[PDB]
């Protein structure tokens, strides 16, 4: 469940060309003179994933998260991710002989499933050895912009997120649902005798 | 559920902030459960709340909260927003040796707001930049 390399492309405003490796468990920091080329990546993962809480990834378009469409040089939404699973409890049944994957995306018509042309699923795969759940904002992707949005947070939005962990108004809905559907039933029932 | 958190609040405020440890007392005069506050104290002075902190004191105590709430599902990935303007770099230092003393397992990256900062960790992206993404028939006789 640890990235190893990444060497991605095909992108507007950012800089390419060189592919970064060590990424070590504790600490890669981020220091340079240009912000053009210290942490593009995560805005890559949110073209990749569709997070549509921050307005610089939703344009009118999706063609915009390629280099330019084609006018700059790459026409292709090239995506190459080459990634191994060094644990075996993020690896579901019937992967545990694939530790190592690489997968390329594009061209930009359909994605290629390890070089063979097929739906855009093959993205979901290309970040699936690291255990990356796009379902949830969790499994490594980020807790995000909510940095600057959780100031300022009364009691009752803190005891939400502290009952996150149970999620006590899911299982008080999925009970009022079945208290509806015991009633309709119990009507029937009555029927039925 | 509500005694762990209690019980997690005290040393996650202590470990990050200095000297300035915190519960999570209920709000006026009840239960945990019912409403919870929190009594943000300036480092060794004890005050009511964080509104007399800092900007980037506040950002520590965000990212307190932030750890607190992702402990229950942990990821050995972090990206701060490069919020070391109002904060000092030896306090980032600080907090990075906090971090790889108690956060063990969990890569730490930051996202370029202000360029030429943060530091504090072993390796470091450089700058080698060209287009595009971001890189380093007698039967009744007998009956009757």
């Amino acid at each position: 469940m640890k990235v190893e390399e990444l060497i991605i492309d095909g992108f507007k405003s950012y800089a390419t060309r060189t592919v970064i490796t060590d990424w070590d468990p504790q600490f890669n920091a981020i220091t340079g003179l240009n912000g053009s080329g210290k942490s593009n990546i995560l805005d890559a993962i949110c073209f990749v994933l569709g997070i549509a809480s921050m307005s610089t990834v939703r344009a009118s378009s999706l063609q915009d998260l390629i280099y330019k469409r084609g006018q700059a040089g790459v026409t292709k939404a090239s995506v190459t991710i080459v990634f191994d699973n060094t644990d075996k409890s993020n690896s579901p049944i019937g992967f545990t002989n694939s530790p190592q994957i690489s997968v390329t995306r594009q061209g930009t018509s359909k994605y290629l499933i390890n070089g063979h042309r097929a739906p855009q699923q093959s993205v979901l795969q290309l970040f699936q050895s690291v255990q990356l759940n796009i379902n949830n904002p969790n499994f490594l992707i980020m807790q995000g912009k909510i940095t600057k949005v959780l100031n300022m947070k009364p009691s009752e939005i803190l005891s939400l997120i502290e009952e996150a962990a149970g999620t006590k108004m899911f299982e008080d809905r999925r009970e009022k649902a079945e208290r509806t559907m015991s009633k309709k039933e119990t009507k029937l029932q009555e029927n039925r005798t | 559920t509500w005694e762990k958190v209690t019980l997690d609040f005290g040393n996650i405020f202590a470990d990050l902030l200095p000297n300035s440890f915190a519960k999570l007392v209920p709000c006026e005069g009840k239960d945990v459960t019912q409403g919870l506050e929190v009594k943000v104290k300036l480092g060794n002075i004890w005050k009511e709340s964080l509104i007399e902190l800092s900007g980037g004191q506040r950002s520590l105590i965000a990212l307190s909260l932030i750890m607190a709430l992702l402990q229950f599902r942990p990821a050995p990935m972090y990206i701060l927003d490069e919020v070391d303007a109002a904060l000092d770099l030896s306090h980032t230092q600080n907090i990075g040796h906090l971090i790889k003393t108690r956060f063990k397992g969990s890569q730490f990256i930051v996202v370029s707001l202000k360029e030429g900062m943060f530091a504090n960790a072993n390796r470091v992206f450089r700058t080698r930049f060209q287009d595009g993404t971001s890189v380093v028939x007698x039967x009744x006789x007998x009956x009757x």
